[PDB]
RNA sequence: AACGUGUCGCGAUGGAUGACUUGGCUUCCUAUUUCGUUGAAGAACGCAGCAAAGUGCGAUAAGUGGUAUCAAUUGCAGAAUCAUUAAUUGCCCAAUCUUUGAACGCAAACGGCGCAUGGGAGAAGCUCGAGCCAUCCCCGUGCAUGCCACAUCUCAGUGUCG
RNA sequence: ACACGAGUUGUUCGGAAACUGAGCACAACGUUAUAUCGUUUUGUUAGGAAAGUGAAGGUACUGAAAAGGGGCAACAGAGAACCUGGGAUUAUAUUCCAAAAAGAAAUUGCAUGUGGG
RNA sequence: AGAUGUGGCCUGGAGGUUAGGACGAAGCUUAUGGCGUGAGCCUAAGAUGGACCGGCCUCUAGUGCAGAUCUUGGUUGGCGU
RNA sequence: AGACCUGAGUGUGGCAGGACUACCCGCCGAACUUAAGCAUAUUACUCAGCGGAGGAAAAGAAAACAACCGUGAUUCUCUCAGUGAGCGGCGAGCGAAGAGGGAACGAACUCGUUGCCGAAUCGGGUCUUACAAGGCCUUGAGUUGUGGCACAAAUAUCUGGUUGGUGCAGGAGUGGCGAAAUUCAAGCGCAAAGCAAACCCGUUGCUGAAUACAACCCUUCAUGUGAGUAUUGAGCCAAAGAAGGUGUUAGCCCAUUGAGCCAUAAACCUGAGCGCCUCAUGAAGCGAGUAGCACUGUUUGGGAAUG
């Protein structure tokens, strides 16, 4: 979905981007305390990551990220919620670039990424 | 009465479906596809209607055996070692 | 032979006889006329339906009446012999 | 009429299946356009000549 | 139910795949009956794993049978009687084209005179 | 008076303008870039837990296999449970690939009918329920025509000879 | 209308397997710059070697006899072995009914058994 | 009829330059006035709008509508006939 | 009897058949139009029809130009030249060639013939890791001639190669995968705004006309401003300022942006990459229903005739 000059090919390759590209494209920055440790600027968000919203109207909420909805270009958190008309709660989705990764889940291919990103 | 009246004298069908062209253009009394020329080996295409030729082009179908070979040719006929 | 591939030889029954019908008049053919109803491979003979009913359900079919629905699917009314109970083999599958 | 080839019978068999309305849930797909089926049909108008 | 992991199938003998193939289908064709009278959705959504498993068992039987015949035809005496389906398919033109050997056939003269006067690297620089 | 006219405030009918753009047109470049009897292009039917169209796919049918990727897909239900041997998505080497079409066993508004050849099923009959299995049914392969080579084959001529 | 379920059952009914007709045009041959042209039933293709069948005989050889290739064209012509009864239906029936088939028949293929040759 | 002139008005864009805009851009509406002989410009108000955009020099063109039995979409009197 | 020649049947191995058709190559081939009418002419050796192929096709290796101090396959561009050429009811109109500046270019070769040889040839089996450019065999094809040697770039015939076949090796380009920098601080209708008039002063001083606005007027309660990609201030990255994403206008929120990293069927490219077995190797003639010629028709600038 690389930025081109042409903006017609850029927006096209961006919104027709398949799932895996949509995993990279929607990636949050991770907190300084996790930049110190892993020496990495930002990571793509996984399901269980615990994450803080910096961007808006929920600014300052903290939650566990139920699931990453890649079709709507959105993340679903815990404790980021709204009640419908009828009184049930529905998870309000937030875009990752507006959010901050405080605590990220670790699995063996997700570590092979952090070794592979290292700036040092 | 070349009419509404004689318009109800029309009975039967002069054209039925065809096997290759799949249209209603197959002539019955004698036997031809008015569109696909069936049963001639060679199809029916004329340069006086180009709008017509481009409904018969290689592209308009599923291209099933194009999709495969174009992928082999592009990949130079790879095999396992 | 240029076909190669594989022929199973035990599956030729499962392709012929597909799911049975629960419709109101298929259930009446069970209690009264001792028959089942199956959507069958639209390509099937009556002799095959007689054979693949001997394979799958191990019951002899004295009479078969094929039909082809307006939908393209080929129904069959299989009359299984009076030594056999079609209400027995039905509950061996479904039904209600 | 009663007569028909079987090849012709199936073409009307397919066209009878295609007349069903658009499922209710398929409206709810995210980013959905289709509302009502635009290819539906009635024998009284636009007659298949198969 | 569930599925048969593909590493397990490549290990088993042919008769053990045929033996297992059918009894997946019998559990499929017993699920077709459950699509008619419906209960258990939990039971009903199990039809994919059984279809693809049967797709997976046949995948092995076919690559094995396709493998064994390609070995079955090796000796050149036994070549050229090999089925059309086993022979390697190339575009119609490439398969009829002159092979890199037959286009390079050179007359006995052309070889003498391309030995007597080979092309030669040089530099005119200084 | 009533109708009708006129101005303003709001309101309807109607869908213009602007802002927006995964489209179009045209120009340019790269290359181990050119289909088909090993059944193509086009045609028909089908396939999804739910599926009309569209896309994908072919009885292994919304996909199998292999590598790379690294936790989804998502309208709903369903589902091994995170170290990859079962997420997904891209890519491709191994597969499958119905009915047809140059269509080619013969036909055709017929899911029709063959001749060889192997194979399956067979509640009659025979055999001691197993084994065989007539007629019927079923499945795979071969079989258009012309041409080229060939076999060290079988033949034709008041053609030329012995 | 619309929506949601269901409904079309055959040894004998109609077609096809298997007739020929006005006719059609595959092969063959000939034309044409080019077949996408013509001939192709007056008994019948083709300058034209298109029979794959086998009488009698000898034990799967020997060769009498048969001239004129393949196919399509009729749901009103030719051809065709089944009839009524019903409580068998929401909707099909000379199609369904099961031991007292409500029952009665017709006909094709093969096969054993008894009777004869 | 015709010829030409304008430091002459407008429009979509490109090279420059100078500015504006969520404290509200283009668009739109108005017994909103002001300026110019005029094409037009500009301000005011919107109980309009929701994100773009003006001036000036130069370049550029698919650049200015009332009429073609003009094209397309809509509406309308005739008519509750 | 058998052979040869001519011609059939069958088996075995294969191929032609349709699609695409922008460009290309053969044939066929018009009229509208222009001439102020119209018939030759023009439109045009174009549209339509038929046949065929490629990744280009066609052409091409002098029976060529020129008349010179001479050039040297073919194609293509500029120019020759809309021509003091030429064709034309000499009207409308039509219309090239050689030379020159250039693109390209390792660009050349083999048959027939003649002379010397005379089956050394080809196919099929089999064997050598092999359908070997190999050995053996083979009335199978072939003497009604396959093949070898030399003809002007010539002027005697008896170390080299990865383009002969076999099996192993490496680096490389090409494909695919992954791989940077730096941000806070002020909270709300109103200063999350200004002014100090080139630059400096300014790393400083000063401050608020919004006591809001909300519809006949006045008054009294009520209610109302989404998200900071803006503003102000402070700071930082730049071999990265790239232009896409995000709730407003983003170098620093994200993706990119770049030296490089791993993976790799064969081909491809490199002391024709590098080793190994076998295998090779430094007198006479020169194209016949052809060239011409006549008639006819056609086409061309080609005229007593270009094809």
């Amino acid at each position: 979905s690389i930025k081109c000059g042409s903006r017609r090919k850029a927006r096209r390759a961006h919104f027709q981007a398949p799932s895996h590209v949509r995993r990279v494209l929607m990636s949050a920055p991770l907190s300084k305390e996790l930049r110190a440790k892993y020496n990495v600027r930002a990571m793509p968000v996984r399901k269980d990551d615990e994450v803080i919203v910096k961007r808006g109207a929920f600014k300052g909420r903290e939650g566990k990220v139920t699931a990453c909805y890649r079709l709507k270009w959105v993340i679903h958190i815990d404790k980021v919620n709204r009640e419908k008309a009828n009184g049930s709660t529905v998870a309000v989705g937030i875009h990752p670039s507006n959010v901050e990764i405080t605590k990220l889940k670790l699995t063996h291919h997700r570590k092979a990424i952090l070794e592979r990103k290292d700036r040092s | 009465t070349k009419g509404t009246t004689s318009m109800g004298q029309r009975h039967g069908r002069t054209h039925i479906l065809c096997r290759r062209c799949g249209r209603n253009s197959y002539h019955v009394q004698w036997e031809r596809c008015a569109a696909c020329a069936y049963p001639r080996a060679s199809r029916r295409r004329y340069n006086w209607s180009v709008k017509a030729i481009k409904r018969r082009r290689t592209g308009t179908g599923r291209c099933r055996y194009l999709k495969v070979v174009n992928r082999r040719i592009a990949n130079h006929f790879k095999t396992p070692k | 032979s240029n076909r190669v591939t594989v022929e199973s030889k035990d599956i030729a029954a499962f392709n012929v006889i597909r799911y049975p019908l629960t419709t109101d008049k298929a259930m009446k053919k069970i209690e009264e006329n001792n028959t089942l109803t199956f959507i069958v491979d639209a390509r099937a003979n009556k002799t095959e339906i007689k054979k693949a009913i001997r394979k799958l359900y191990q019951v002899k079919a004295v009479k078969v009446n094929t039909l082809i629905r307006p939908d393209g699917l080929k129904k069959a009314y299989i009359r299984l012999s009076a030594a056999h109970d079609a209400l027995d083999t039905a509950n061996k599958i479904g039904l209600v | 009429g009663r007569f028909k080839p079987l090849a012709v019978k199936k073409k009307y068999a397919k066209k009878m299946n295609q007349n069903k309305p658009v499922p209710y849930w398929i409206r709810l797909r995210t980013g959905n356009r289709i509302k009502w089926n635009e290819k539906r049909r009635h024998w009284r108008r636009t007659k298949l000549n198969y | 139910s569930h599925h048969m992991k593909i590493k397990d199938l490549r290990e088993k003998s042919k008769d053990d795949l045929l033996k297992t193939l059918t009894e997946y289908k019998k559990e499929l064709s017993q699920l077709r009956v459950v699509q008619q009278t419906g209960g258990a959705e939990t039971r009903l959504g199990r039809i994919r794993p059984i279809r693809k498993s049967i797709a997976r068992i046949l995948t092995v039987l076919n690559q094995n049978e396709r493998s064994n015949l390609k070995m079955f035809y090796a000796d050149r005496k036994l070549r050229c009687k090999t089925p059309k389906v086993l022979r390697a398919k190339l575009t119609h033109r490439r398969r009829l084209a002159l092979k890199e050997n037959e286009k390079n056939r050179k007359t006995s003269r052309q070889m003498r005179q391309a030995h007597k006067f080979p092309k030669r690297v040089y530099a005119v620089k200084i």
